[PDB]
RNA sequence: UCUGGGUCGGGGUUUCGUACGUAGCAGAGCAGCUCCCUCGCUGCGAUCUAUUGAAAGUCAGCCCUCGACACAAGGGUUUGU
RNA sequence: AGAUCUUGGUGGUAGUAGCAAAUAUUCAAACGAGAACUUUGAAGGCCGAAGUGGAGAAGGGUUCCAUGUGAACAGCAGUUGA
């Protein structure tokens, strides 16, 4: 299906862009049936959804 | 392709007696086989095969 | 047989001689999707996201020049499909090329 | 079958090989390719290049 | 308790990605 | 053919068989092997064979 | 076909120039260890030597394989004095 | 029959020029009859804070946001869309 939708209710939720937001592909049905922020909060407490960690800028060099 | 060396037999130029490079080209020529015979005959019109 | 999976190596150098620089792993992927389909026969190919990750993991000009991968001709009979047969790739991580020859590896 | 002469490096130059310098002062050098001019027209000391004939009797190697 | 073959499974599951992203922390169904 | 570039007599006093691969510098197997001394494959080779 | 052609592997050729790692009573030196050592021992240290004419590419429009692998008497359209 | 006549319609050109400014996409999967253009994940890229970012004024006026459609449009396609 298209979860355009829902990336954009996760990042609103999770404070980050749509880049560190994660969607598990397997789970892709039952993310689907979340439409409301409420049904969000509980997929990304349940761990389907997922913030991504900042990418890597390391300054070591740069010391 | 490649190059060679040779002495030159030409009197009267500035090479004779002299060693000289020189281009050449390699064919490879196995022997041929002959396997027919055609005969031509001459007519008011040009050589026709008989 | 029709099921028994192999090992080989690709000379993707020589495959992509001549490419330019925006077009060298589609093509990589291409010429090895070819290859796939040439020894075995079998229209559909799946290459494996690994795979896809070594072909792609010095960019896009700067393809590796040999590959080790590992094609598994298995049955396509899991839905209606034209084809009772499909070929997956994957890849093979080894440290060197040398004297590696072409194994016909077990299940 | 000519009188062989040596490189920069060195090596054997054999007939229809390479070219032949003669600079102002005299001195006459010949080369085997374009690789070794370049060397000798940028001022490299042979003994510092591994693939030299000087450098390989100069460390002794073979 | 968790064997070898569970483990074995959670290998395949437990992967996102390439070589320096994070890993999944859990995956819990629940109505 | 009578002009003297024909019916001339040509002698060759050398031919180069150098490696037209590149820019080669070494006519036969056994000057480029006395040239060049043994190599890291013939040693490993030797090591392996005996 | 007295099999054939491929894909890898090898060798030859050539191009560049001596790979990583390891060792060094080599290295401008510097900072720590002195019952110590009687001239020393531990780290940082570009570079230099042996390993090493090494490492790597090399037909995709280079050459020889008789090494391995699998494939190749199969497909479709027509043609008559 | 004319008037570079007025209006409307149709040809040759012709399946032709072209669909070439700003580096670049790729693999697997899902729904779907249909995937290059939809979505998810992975990889590789770009914008490089005077941005292809985040917000306003003027102006547009419902394009905003959900659900459904594949009639017409998005000069190709669309499971998508201002
Ligand atoms: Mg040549
Ligand atoms: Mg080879
Ligand atoms: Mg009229
Ligand atoms: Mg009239
Ligand atoms: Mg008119
Ligand atoms: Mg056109
Ligand atoms: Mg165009
Ligand atoms: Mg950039
Ligand atoms: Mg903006
Ligand atoms: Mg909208
Ligand atoms: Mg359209």
């Amino acid at each position: 299906s298209m979860l355009r939708l829902q990336k954009r209710l996760a990042s609103s939720v999770l404070r980050c862009g749509k880049k560190k937001v994660w969607l598990d592909p397997n789970e892709t049905n039952e993310i689907a049936n979340a439409n409301s922020r409420q049904q969000i909060r509980k997929l990304i407490k349940d761990g389907l959804i997922i913030r991504k960690p900042v990418t890597v800028h390391s300054r070591a060099r740069c010391r | 392709m490649t190059h060679i060396v040779r002495e030159v037999d030409r009197p009267g130029s500035k090479v004779n007696k002299k060693e000289v490079v020189e281009a050449v080209t390699i064919v490879e020529t196995p022997p041929m086989v002959v396997v027919g015979i055609v005969g031509y005959v001459e007519t008011p019109r040009g050589l026709r095969t008989f | 047989n029709e099921v028994v999976t192999r090992e080989y190596t690709i000379n993707i150098h020589k495959r992509i001689h001549g490419v330019g620089f925006k077009k060298r792993a589609p093509r990589a992927l291409k010429e090895i999707r070819k290859f796939a389909m040439k020894e075995m026969g079998t229209p559909d190919v799946r290459i494996d996201t690994r795979l896809n990750k070594a072909v792609w993991a010095k960019g896009i000009r700067n393809v590796p020049y040999r590959i080790r991968v590992r094609l598994s001709r298995k049955r396509n009979e899991d839905e209606d499909s034209p084809n009772k047969l499909y070929t997956l790739v994957t890849y093979v991580p080894v440290t060197t090329f040398k004297n590696l020859q072409t194994v016909n590896v077990d299940e | 079958m000519k009188v062989e002469l040596c490189s920069f490096s060195g090596y054997k130059i054999y007939p229809g090989h390479g070219r032949r310098y003669a600079r102002t002062d005299g001195k006459v050098f010949q080369f085997l390719n374009a690789k070794c001019e370049s060397a000798f027209l940028s001022k490299r000391n042979p003994r510092q290049i591994n693939w030299t004939v000087l450098y390989r009797r100069k460390h002794k190697k073979g | 308790i968790m064997n070898q073959e569970k483990l074995a499974k959670l290998q395949a599951q437990v992967r996102i990605g390439g070589k320096g992203t994070a890993r999944r922390k859990k995956k819990v169904v629940h109505r | 053919q009578t002009k003297r570039r024909a019916l001339e007599k040509i002698d060759l006093k050398f031919i180069d068989t150098t490696s037209k691969f590149g820019h080669g510098r070494f006519q036969t197997m056994e000057e480029k092997k006395a040239f060049m001394g043994p190599l890291k494959k013939d040693r490993i080779a030797k090591e392996e064979g005996a």
